[PDB]
RNA sequence: UAAUUGCGAUAACGAACGAGACCUUAACCUACUAAAUAGUGGUGCUAGCAUUUGCUGGUUAUCCACUUCUUAGAGGGACUAUCGGUUUCAAGCCGAUGGAAGUUUGAGGCAAUAACAGGUCUGUGAUGCCCUUAGACGUUCUGGGCCGCACGCGCGCUACACUGACGGAGCCAGCGAGUCUAACCUUGGCCGAGAGGUCUUGGUAAUCUUGUGAAACUCCGUCGUGCUGGGGAUAGAGCAUUGUAAUUAUUGCUCUUCAACGAGGAAUUCCUAGUAAGCGCAAGUCAUCAGCUUGCGUUGAUUACGUCCCUGCCCUUUGUACACACC
């Protein structure tokens, strides 16, 4: 690309969505150390934010970071498809969320709880510390808990 | 993490005054000179060829190779 | 009807006919013969019908509980 | 009708046919120049005959080749074989014997089979292993 | 060539031996320009057990 | 291992025994001979025979051979 | 250091329990007219050249 | 001398034509570009981000020039590769028919290819024209 | 029913994990009988007359 | 060299070196000699070659392996460790690169340097596990030339690969490093070490 | 010698089963007979680029000729040929040249005598005897189960990356198979991010799917040694396909979650040339489901060409109180 320069400008390590993000990684991937931002999500969000992915987490204006967040937590508004999203069709309000960061933990809790509370086999199965997607349990996973 | 991902002006000048005697320069050599990781070191490869020192004698992905200018 | 037709047809000497000679043993034994008489006879008759050689095996069980087999060959055969 | 021969070349299952006629000196493969080819590392393998026998040689002749079958390396060996075989087939009907035999000489000498087809071929797998010789795996008990 | 590939055993025991049968199917065609008489003659006869003879017509 | 079976060696014996003039340390013609002069059922076996009878001749030429 | 070169002149056979060793008579080069028997480690034919590391000493059997 | 594209090596051609279609500004880029993948058999989207639709455009075009006719199916089969089914063996998989079909419709509206009889898409005569032209251009940089 | 199954402690994984494993888990083939294979148990025997009548 | 051309034309350096000398990727086969008597006969060099690829029938007979051009033997031995089995195009290119690299450092026909690290790595003598009774001593043996070349190639590429594993230096670079350190023997190469040690124990047990 | 395959020795001589021969498939035929269900050259109709001829296509018949390539009938071909080393100058073995081919030409099919309480009564309307036979052990219908999970063992798939992953682009196989009283193989057109949908279509097939444009692979980029962009287990949400039925999730897709695994102890499998290994495909099963098999082609090595050390087995000699034969 090009031999670059800058000064004190870029500060290593920076904190968004209640987590931490290393500088000196290629930004797209920096965003990944947040919960709920697989490489795709990050990629598209960054493209939508109008950022140079060739940049590290390193550079990036404060502004830029702000936009990045805004879109990250309002995908549907900044035309991101919705099949791109980890939580479409809630199951109560039925909206589509892309649940992020410290909140995806909650949402997992929530769902598992709903299953348990309703006595559904999947729930019981979870509660029992077993595999739920129907795999044979004779042979695999014995290192286990 | 362990370093060489930016440019620290002193580093740039370092690159300009350290790259003769390097009969061999490549992605690997630049890293080995305790600096630039294979991202920005590739840029260094493109940009010493901006004009000067490095003489392109081999071609591609993975392998690059240059020699001191004459 | 009539788009299919059957004809019988005597066979030129049943003597070189594995299938005929098997059925013949079946009948000899079933018609209450002896064992060696039946077999040796079939064989001597196949031979007599001008064969190069022939062999009759009887396997299974006769009269005693335990099973047995018997080869009854004459003439010449090739196997491979 | 001008002077012209056809030949072919064969490595594994690939086969490469050559049409070698009187021309102003082309050397094309399927429909591109023999300079393209790529495999690329292997490129010289197909130049190989021309340089073994002097680049001139092809000035009274047009050359075209088309390979189907085999795979990438497979096709390179076939096309080169077809080309050298070609050139010799042509000196045999139009030029004189001594010339042809001088060409067979310089190919056959250095060689890489150029005139003669490699007989190596697949051996069939047999039940009890993923390969032909490879047997599966046993534990005893 | 029609291959059928089966275990030899009727059960399961024994090293797993496989066996493979074939029925070879040979097909041919001869194109002929003639009148009705010769086709009918030639094709009612030339009859043969095992050989499947089919006569078509036309150009479509 | 290329060792000739009985039937082959036996046949070379008998042929050389009874057709030594005709036959000639050349396989190519001893072959054709074998065709015209004896009755075999496979090309292969006939060749094998000729080639061995050719060998046997080729060495009789320089002193006798037992059998 | 004193290298000594010897030419294989005769292949004797395989020794060693496993049988991968080969006994050979070699005529050394810098002054023939003298033969020694060594034991190989690789595949060997008539006229190859061994570097006897030590010039005088020779073996026979091998279990 | 006279020219075709067959006289020009794959890459520098298709990149020449990439840069061209790019420059041009006439095209059609669906819009879902950048937000899209190229095949279910893939992990990440293309790295060319702005562009690559031009890259595939070029590629597709040259592929159609070099033969009679081709459809969306054949391109999906072409542009597709191995998908890691994770921990279970790899299997070839076809690429997306949208990307391709849309690409065809694009080059067609730009008159560089045309619905063929027989089926599929035949290179346009004006496609012949323009492709032979930039081919020539690419050998001209090399002079 | 399902209320039962989730409410039942003495169930689920942790509980098993904490139990010792029996030794017949890590057992061996068994075999039982083989050097009797040639030794007929029927205790019956045939007899030269019956065999000679048969064969 | 007298240029010539026809319809579809043939590039300059191409025509040039092609018809003239019969040299490598583009390195000299003339000159280039085997600095250890013996080993000649088991290190090829002439007939000369364009690239180290060949539909070679070098196996079907006990010794004809010898006749295969050395450089191609090296590249061959490159293409192993399961993942890489087959994959000769990979290997070949790795060699072209390697030779360019080696050339950069200290000149020499790099194919001459290769020839040297091969000469300089085969164990002049070694050992085998003779019985002699349960507690098996070790009978010193003098090893064949063929085994010496073989094992030299084996060692060189192994060490080069093991080095190259899990670091930024690329196969051709570390292969060239091993080649160079070995060509004029310097106990900083995995190869030279292993040779020196084999012969250390082989002395130690005679 | 692969071989009781041969030579030779010889109270033996000369033979037959089995090995070999035979058969099938892979290799070679500018020799034979041919082909719009295979293709080549010429010609017309015609596109583009150069223009000086030229170069690259279109056109199941616009005609003419051909059989190199493809098809399959008939032949021919090789007999370890020629020469030379070696051997009791025997059968043979080795090297060189020639050769499509010289390891039984490569690979299979067939395959004697005898043995086993090997497996199969759960393939059979093969079958003895025993059991059972209307509150059935006959049969069918609904629903569950063979998948259940502290854990021991086997075959496997995918990995630990830089001879790499990702992304463009290049772009090449062979063996198969497909719908009648039916819904099978499916091109093409549109719609759809995808999976898929929808309208038409060719094929009972060298004719159509299909040149099955397969994957490894090649090239130009991105990443840069960081459990990393290696790896993709586990899990959440949504969308479709087969099916009367998908919950314990048939399968397919999208987003998200991102485990162990940093080359694997003692041990142990397989393998000698287009082989090993890598790589995909078709066929079987099949409504739907291949991480399995059976075949297939693509890319294509390193190392022996030896021995009896381990193991296994055959053979002599020898002992036997065994012969239902060391169970
Ligand atoms: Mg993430
Ligand atoms: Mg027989
Ligand atoms: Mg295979
Ligand atoms: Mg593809
Ligand atoms: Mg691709
Ligand atoms: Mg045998
Ligand atoms: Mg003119
Ligand atoms: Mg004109
Ligand atoms: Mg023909
Ligand atoms: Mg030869
Ligand atoms: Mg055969
Ligand atoms: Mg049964
Ligand atoms: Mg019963
Ligand atoms: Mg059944
Ligand atoms: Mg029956
Ligand atoms: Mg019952
Ligand atoms: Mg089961
Ligand atoms: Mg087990
Ligand atoms: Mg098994
Ligand atoms: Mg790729
Ligand atoms: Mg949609
Ligand atoms: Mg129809
Ligand atoms: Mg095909
Ligand atoms: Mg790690
Ligand atoms: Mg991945
Ligand atoms: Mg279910
Ligand atoms: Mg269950
Ligand atoms: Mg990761
Ligand atoms: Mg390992
Ligand atoms: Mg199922
Ligand atoms: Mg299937
Ligand atoms: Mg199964
Ligand atoms: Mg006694």
């Amino acid at each position: 690309s090009l031999v670059v320069q800058e000064q004190g400008s870029f500060q290593h390590i920076l904190r968004l969505l209640n987590t931490n993000v290393d500088g000196n990684i290629k930004i797209v991937y920096a965003l990944t150390t947040i919960k709920g931002v697989g490489r795709r999500y990050s990629n598209l969000v960054c493209k939508k934010a109008d950022v140079d992915l060739h940049k590290r987490a390193g550079e990036l204006t404060q502004e830029e970071l702000e936009r990045i967040v805004q879109i990250m937590q309002n995908p549907t508004h900044y035309k991101i498809p919705a099949w791109f999203l980890n939580r479409q069709n809630d199951i109560t309000d039925g909206k589509d969320y892309h649940t992020l960061a410290n909140n995806v933990e909650s949402k997992l809790r929530d769902d598992l709880e709903r299953l348990k509370k309703i006595r559904a086999h999947r729930g019981i199965r979870h509660f029992w510390g077993l595999r739920v997607r129907g795999q044979h349990t004779k042979t695999t996973g014995r290192r286990r808990a | 993490a362990q370093h060489a991902v930016i440019l620290d002006q002193e580093k740039y000048d370092r690159i300009l005054k350290e790259v003769p005697t390097y009969r061999y320069v490549s992605v690997s050599v630049l890293v080995d000179r305790l600096k630039i990781g294979g991202s920005l070191a590739r840029i260094a490869l493109r940009h010493l060829e901006k004009e000067g020192i490095i003489k392109p004698i081999s071609k591609h992905s993975k392998q690059a190779i240059y020699t001191r200018a004459t | 009807p009539g788009t299919i037709v059957l004809y019988a047809e005597r066979v030129q000497d049943r003597g070189l006919s594995a299938v005929a000679q098997a059925e013949s043993m079946k009948f000899k034994l079933l018609n209450g013969l002896a064992i060696r008489r039946a077999a040796y006879g079939v064989v001597r008759y196949v031979m007599e019908s001008g064969a190069k050689g022939c062999e009759v095996v009887v396997s299974g069980k006769l009269r005693a509980a335990r099973a047995k087999a018997m080869k009854f060959a004459d003439g010449f055969l090739i196997h491979s | 009708a001008v002077p012209s021969v056809q030949t072919f070349g064969k490595k594994k299952s690939a086969t490469a046919v050559a049409h070698v006629k009187a021309g102003k000196g082309l050397i094309k493969v399927n429909g591109s120049p023999i300079t393209l080819v790529e495999p690329e590392i292997l490129r010289f393998k197909v130049y190989e005959p021309l340089l073994l026998v002097g680049l001139d040689k092809f000035s009274n002749i047009d050359i075209r080749v088309r390979v189907t079958g085999g795979g990438h390396v497979s096709q390179v060996y076939a096309i080169r074989q077809a080309i050298a075989k070609g050139l010799v087939a042509y000196h045999q009907k139009y030029v004189d014997e001594q010339s042809k035999n001088e060409l067979k000489k310089a190919f056959t000498s250095y060689d890489r089979t150029l005139l003669i087809a490699d007989s190596r071929r697949p051996e069939p797998k047999k039940f009890g292993g993923k390969g032909a010789r490879s047997r599966f795996q046993k534990s005893y008990r | 060539v029609l291959k059928i590939s089966t275990r030899k055993t009727p059960n399961g025991e024994g090293s797993k031996t496989w066996e493979t049968y074939e029925m070879r199917i040979h097909k041919r065609y001869i194109d002929l320009e003639a009148p009705v008489q010769i086709v009918k003659r030639i094709t009612q006869i030339t009859i043969e057990p095992g050989v499947d003879v089919e006569v078509v017509v036309a150009s479509n | 291992g290329r060792v000739r079976t009985k039937t082959v060696k036996r046949a070379s014996k008998a042929l050389i025994e009874r057709y030594y003039p005709k036959l000639t340390l050349d396989f190519q013609t001893n072959k054709r001979l074998c065709d015209e002069i004896a009755t075999i059922q496979s090309k292969r076996l006939r060749n094998k025979i000729a080639g061995y009878t050719t060998h046997l001749m080729k060495r009789i030429q320089k002193g006798p051979v037992r059998g | 250091t004193p290298v000594t070169l010897a030419k294989v002149i005769k292949v004797l056979g395989r020794t060693g329990s496993r049988g991968g060793v080969t006994q050979v008579r070699v005529e050394f080069l810098e002054d023939t007219s003298r033969t020694i028997v060594r034991n190989v480690k690789g595949p060997v034919r008539e006229n190859d050249i061994l570097v006897l590391m030590e010039s005088e000493r020779e073996a026979r059997r091998l279990r | 001398p006279g020219v075709s594209v067959r006289d020009v090596a794959a890459q520098d051609f298709i990149n020449a034509y990439a840069s061209f279609l790019q420059r041009q500004g006439k095209l059609e880029v669906p819009g879902y570009v950048d937000i899209v993948k190229t095949s279910s058999g893939n992990e990440m989207p293309p790295q060319d981000a702005e562009g690559w639709f031009y890259k595939r455009a070029a590629s597709v075009a040259r592929h159609i020039y070099m033969r009679k006719q081709v459809g969306v199916g054949k391109l999906n089969k072409l542009y597709g590769g191995a998908k890691s089914r994770g921990v279970r063996p790899y299997k070839h998989i076809d690429a997306s028919g949208s990307i391709n079909r849309k690409v065809l419709q694009a080059l067609e509206k730009i008159g560089i290819v045309e619905i063929s009889p027989k089926g599929g898409r035949r290179i346009s005569e004006n496609g012949q024209r323009d492709l032979d032209r930039i081919a020539a251009q690419t050998l001209e940089e090399d002079e | 029913g399902n209320e039962g199954a989730i409410r039942d402690k003495t169930a689920g994984r942790r509980n098993n994990r904490s139990k010792d494993v029996t030794d017949s888990a890590t057992t061996k083939k068994s075999n039982t009988r083989r050097a009797t294979d040639r030794h007929s148990r029927t205790g019956k025997t045939d007899t030269k007359k019956k065999v000679n009548q048969g064969w | 060299f007298t240029p010539v051309v026809l319809a579809t034309p043939i590039p300059e350096e191409v025509q040039q070196a092609q018809t003239e000398i019969k040299l490598f990727n583009k390195w000299s086969f003339e000159e280039v000699e085997v600095k250890d008597a013996s080993l000649v006969d088991y290190v090829q060099v002439r007939q000369p070659i364009f690239v180290a690829h060949t539909a070679g029938r070098y196996a079907n007979k006990r010794f004809r392996k010898a006749q295969c051009p050395i450089i191609e033997r090296l590249t061959n031995s490159l293409m192993m460790n399961g993942r890489n089995n087959g994959k000769k195009l990979k290997a070949v290119r790795i060699i072209k690169h390697t030779l360019d690299i080696i050339n950069v450092l200290t000149d020499q026909n790099p194919i001459q340097v290769v020839v040297d690290a091969i000469t300089n790595t085969g164990p002049r003598e070694d050992t085998t596990r003779v019985g002699g009774g349960g507690a098996a001593r070790r009978q010193a043996v003098d090893v064949s030339p063929l085994r010496r070349v073989n094992q030299a190639i084996a060692l060189l590429t192994i060490g080069a690969r093991e080095a190259a594993f899990r670091n930024i230096k690329t196969i051709a670079e570390t292969l060239a490093e091993e080649l160079i350190n070995a060509a004029k023997g310097s106990s900083t190469s995995y190869a030279i070490k292993k040779k020196d040690e084999l012969e250390r124990v082989a002395k130690s047990n005679r």
